[PDB]
RNA sequence: GCACGGAGGCGAAGAACCAUGGAUUUCCGAAUGAGAAUCUCUAACAAUUGCUUCGCGCAAUGAGGAACCCCGAGAACUGAAACAUCUCAGUAUCGGGAGGAACAGAAAACGCAAUGUGAUGUCGUUAGUAACCGCGAGUGAACGCGAUACAGCCCAAACC
RNA sequence: GCUUUACUGCAGGCUGUCGCUGAG
């Protein structure tokens, strides 16, 4: 969702792959709110991280890095 | 082994060799053992060589008798990858045959002499 | 006994298909868990 | 005029007389000390195996193969049988024992292909055979006229399904008339009565 | 690729090693050593790890209990996920 | 998703869904670095082969598949109103192996004997005929003919 | 299932012969 395919075409190798640690992190901190019985979710995002870590991924595999 | 009847001194091999190399720059020779049967059957043939480390034996084993009964000469070598060198091949050869020498005849003749006396 | 690591992991899983269909399931399909396994009453694989 | 081979093949065709007498008395004494499964350089019967397709060339191989003689090493009923399926002695198998070794040799080669075989004697025990196998594989025989056809994925392991000379000899195929009733197209269809 | 930390173990017997101990209880994927998971905790919080114990669950997990400098303490840590 | 819940999310930046192509594709598994009840230990075509730059450098094999197919091993109950040859039956089952189909196949054929046919399967028929057989019970073709489909070639050697 | 100088066979042992197998 918020995060589109040409966004992710127009980052440079560099860029995908901080935005890569950087979705990673926030998905670490929502399973850690979500182990800790944190209430504060969006069960929806939790979902979308993923996504969009598939996609940089399959972005970064697509141009060569 | 079982056709060899008589050894060759490694001396007269040398002059054999040698007057065979001028054969091919000078006069004709047959390389292998189909061309050199012919040839002794055709009697084209004056003297004919036949390497002594051929395997299996069967390919030459005819090469003395079926020379004898045609009166061509024939001359053992010890090693069949001289005889394809002296030939004038990148390979081996299990028998030659000099078909008409060339500036050797005189030589040729004394190798085919000093063998019938070799018996 | 000794368990491995591995039998290990087996042992947790069945323990894990031990648990019953969740509350919501009920709602959702508008009305068991056939694989209801017992220690004692049951005997697993290995 | 008379070919060279000719002379070898004149020399097998008693190898109990003159000098091939001699030779064979000499080799099977090396042969006796060697495996089951021995490549060899070259053919000992040069004659036999270029007629059968054999070439100088790469991808050909050529292996020797010895195989026990007699019938069948066969084992006694452990149960009920009636006198006619009672016997052990007499009994022999229905494959020949050069089929036999071109089966072994084939085994040892898995990546060859059987093309055909042919003997090189016996003694007391035991019998000798040498098998031509070609690599389907080598662009050297891919390229060939003559050999090749060996490369179609119908020719995998044909010697296993008895595609071989001795293999169609073997299956009373060589007869196209009377006697051949029950053996073409091939046993099985036949009710394995051939 | 898997990564080593899975999430943070909070429980009752969790927040005491924390409150006592200086300790955090992490989930990790069972593939991960002792090393592994002390490298992993250093990089993604910025602290010194001192001591991991492990223990293999019949959750079919690995638990690890990573004791922190004095330097650091792990209630602030925890707290700030 | 099955699956009609709660919460929440995605979709006009055209989602869902469908077709085609691509990405990802843990461990064990022929399972192949060594070992192991799906894990572990210290760079790997393990093993057998072909080629070979003789170095795993280039390649092959292995295992699977409903049956069908080819090559080998091969019963007994049963029938004969007993039973041994015979029968059940080259069946059941076993070993090995290929393909999309297999196998066979261009006559050292046939032998309606001919001034005739003309590779090979298969189908119909020839026929329960010829032949076999404690001449008992039973077993059992072929040539030909009518069809289907059709297609003929390559080596070894001679001479080079 | 068991027995034996029941019927018929089958392993196995002994023995001759042929091949392996040659010279005087
Ligand atoms: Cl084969
Ligand atoms: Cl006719
Ligand atoms: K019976
Ligand atoms: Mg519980
Ligand atoms: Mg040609
Ligand atoms: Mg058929
Ligand atoms: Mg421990
Ligand atoms: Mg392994
Ligand atoms: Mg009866
Ligand atoms: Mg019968
Ligand atoms: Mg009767
Ligand atoms: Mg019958
Ligand atoms: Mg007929
Ligand atoms: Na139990
Ligand atoms: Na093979
Ligand atoms: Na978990
Ligand atoms: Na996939
Ligand atoms: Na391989
Ligand atoms: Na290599
Ligand atoms: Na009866
Ligand atoms: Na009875
Ligand atoms: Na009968
Ligand atoms: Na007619
Ligand atoms: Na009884
Ligand atoms: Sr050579
Ligand atoms: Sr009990
Ligand atoms: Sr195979
Ligand atoms: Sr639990
Ligand atoms: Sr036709």
């Amino acid at each position: 969702t918020v995060l589109h395919v040409q966004e992710i075409r127009d980052m440079t190798p560099a860029e995908r792959e901080a935005e890569l640690d950087d979705l990673k992190t926030e998905l670490l901190n929502a399973r850690a709110v979500q182990a800790a019985g944190g209430a504060p979710e969006n069960p929806g995002r939790i979902k979308e991280l993923r996504k969009a870590i598939a996609r940089i991924k399959t972005i970064q595999g697509e141009e060569g890095d | 082994p079982v056709y060899v009847d008589f050894d060759v001194p490694a001396d007269l091999e040398d002059d054999a060799l040698e007057a065979l190399e001028v054969a091919r720059d000078t006069g004709a020779v047959k390389k292998g053992t189909n061309e050199t049967t012919k040839s002794i059957e055709r009697g084209s043939a004056e003297l004919v060589f036949v390497a002594e480390d051929v395997q299996p034996e069967e390919i030459v084993m005819h090469i003395p008798e079926l020379a004898d009964e045609k009166g061509v000469p024939f001359i053992f070598v010890e090693q069949q990858d001289d005889l394809g060198h002296a030939a004038g091949l990148e390979v081996g050869s299990a028998a030659a045959a000099v078909t008409d020498a060339g500036e050797a005849d005189a030589d040729v003749e004394d190798i085919a002499d000093k063998v019938e006396e070799l018996r | 006994g000794k368990k491995s690591k591995a039998t290990k992991k087996r042992l947790a899983k069945l323990d894990n298909q031990n648990s019953r269909v969740p509350a919501w399931v009920m709602l959702k399909t508008d009305r068991r868990n056939h694989k209801r396994r017992h220690w004692r009453r049951n005997d697993t694989d290995e | 005029a008379r070919s060279a081979y000719s002379y070898i093949r004149d020399a097998w065709e008693n190898p109990g007389d003159g000098q091939l007498a001699e030779l064979q008395w000499q080799r099977q004494q090396e042969w006796r000390n060697e495996g089951a499964v021995e490549r060899i350089e070259r053919p000992t019967r040069l004659d036999k195996a270029r007629s059968q397709g054999y070439k100088a060339k790469q991808g050909v191989i050529v292996a020797r193969v010895s195989v026990r003689k007699g019938s069948a090493r066969k084992r006694r009923h452990k149960a009920g049988r009636r006198s006619k399926r009672q016997g052990v002695t007499r009994i022999t198998r229905r494959k020949d024992i050069q089929r036999v070794a071109e089966e072994r040799a084939s085994r040892t080669f898995p990546n060859l292909r059987v093309l055909n075989s042919y003997s090189v004697g016996q003694d007391g025990r035991q019998k000798w055979h040498e098998v031509i196998l070609i690599d389907p594989n080598h662009p050297a025989i891919q390229n060939d006229d003559d050999l090749s056809w060996i490369c179609a994925d119908d020719q995998a392991d044909r010697v296993f399904r008895g595609l071989t000379g001795a293999g169609r000899r073997n299956r009373g195929l060589s007869g196209k008339g009377k006697g051949s009733e029950k053996t073409r197209p091939s046993l099985r269809s036949n009710g394995g009565k051939a | 690729s898997w990564d080593v930390i899975k999430h943070p173990h909070v429980t009752e017997k969790a927040m005491n090693d924390m409150d006592f101990q200086n300790k955090l209880q992490f989930a990790v994927d069972d593939r991960a050593s002792k090393g592994e998971v002390a490298d992993a905790v250093e990089e993604q919080y910025d602290v010194t790890v001192e001591q991991v114990n492990t223990q293999n669950t019949m959750d079919g997990e690995k638990k690890a209990v990573v004791r922190l400098s004095e330097d650091d303490d792990a209630q602030e840590v925890a707290s700030r996920i």
